């Protein structure tokens, strides 16, 4: 999550209808990756630069880390 | 059940609860005017129902946490 | 003018009972070789498809006395009759409380089949005594014609 | 009006048995204390000299009782 636009859906409980399902409503929504950016972080200036640079990747090829630089970020051990 | 068919005790009946009824978003106001997205979270927290997640490098120095609960919110 | 102590005596469950007079022989026969029926009584307070409330003493009781009633049992037909109009008057009275035999069978010790011993002892001394069962409609049926809830089948 | 179940037992035989409601413990009574003057029961389906039939039970028990009338047990005969 990034926003109140993609948060809301889950917040609702309507993301789970797409999925044949009930809605399913959340009790709140957690942000990570995010605040990263924030002028009280203390991540670096050209670092929070290289942060917002990343083009994300929609839930569909999430998975993609595992394998390729997928959007701005890898997955490494 | 059976018994759930014949009672006669008025707390005898059950209703399976919408999770969209039971749990729904929410919105509520203060004696000073504020607004709260009313949740099981914000509600127990006593703060919004958005919260930054405890993130080890960035997350750890006193400053943005005790400046984000300044900014009124929730973080580990 | 008419009163008898009547007692249903078990293990470490009992039930005392009032009995007209003349009706206490008949209804102390009926505890007497009902309390042989019962196999050796446990002071671990259950045994396995036996006693394990005293509302089941009273059930095994009723479903005892009026199988004896359709039983082929002669010229002791009528007295018979009236032991069971008791034992379903104060069954209705302090276990049931007006309220019906399976919502009142639904709080005794959980073997999923006791449960069902206690429903049957009832509509077999309910129609050895032949009441047939008053037009109540369930708190649920009741907030459906009061349109709270919606049933389907 | 006036019936009253009473049952003579012993090991393997029994009889049973119609009383007035009135003379009910009377004869508890007598039932009663005759069911100790028999030695303890045997499963064998005999004793020497104790019952062997329940034409025997009965037997035993109407001299018991008659022998009870002429005693000298008073305000009881
Ligand atoms: C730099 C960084 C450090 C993190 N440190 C922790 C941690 O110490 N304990 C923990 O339970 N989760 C930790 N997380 C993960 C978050 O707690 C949270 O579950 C996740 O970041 C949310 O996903 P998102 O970044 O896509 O919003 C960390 C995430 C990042 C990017």
């Amino acid at each position: 999550f990034g926003g109140s636009e993609d948060t809301y859906p889950y917040l609702t409980g309507s993301w789970s209808t797409k999925f044949g399902y009930p809605p399913m409503p959340f009790d709140g929504c957690m942000f990570g990756s995010r605040m990263m950016t924030a002028k009280e972080a203390h991540t670096s200036k050209q670092a929070k630069q290289a942060i917002v640079d990343a083009p994300g990747v929609d839930d569909d090829q999430w998975e993609n880390t595992y394998k390729r630089p997928t959007g701005g970020v890898i997955t490494v051990l | 059940y059976k018994p759930e068919l014949f009672d006669r005790d008025d707390n005898a009946v059950q209703f399976a609860v919408d999770w969209v009824k039971e749990h729904g978003p929410r919105l509520v106001k203060t004696s000073v005017g504020q607004t709260f997205v009313d949740t099981k979270m914000s509600r127990l927290l006593g703060v919004p129902p958005v919260m930054v997640a405890g993130m080890t490098p960035t997350t750890v120095p006193w400053d943005f946490v005790a400046a984000t609960m300044n900014a009124g919110y929730h973080i580990e | 003018q008419s009163l008898r102590p009547l007692v249903l005596t078990h293990g470490s469950l009992e039930f005392s009972f009032l009995v007209p007079t003349s009706l206490h022989f008949q209804a102390a026969q009926l505890k007497d070789s009902f309390l042989a029926t019962l196999p050796q009584p446990t002071e671990e307070l259950a045994q396995d498809d036996e006693p394990s409330s005293v509302v089941e003493l009273v059930a095994r009781y009723i479903a005892f006395v009026a199988h004896e009633v359709d039983e082929g049992d002669e010229d002791a037909h009528p007295t018979n009759l009236e032991v069971l109009k008791l034992i379903l008057n104060e069954f209705e009275r302090a276990f049931m409380r007006g309220n019906d035999v399976h919502a009142i069978a639904a709080n005794v010790a959980g073997i999923t089949a006791k449960k069902i011993g206690v429903v049957r002892a009832y509509y077999a001394g309910r129609a050895a005594a032949g009441r047939a069962p008053k037009p109540y409609d369930s708190a649920l049926f009741r907030a459906a014609a009061e349109n709270n809830v919606k049933i389907y089948s």
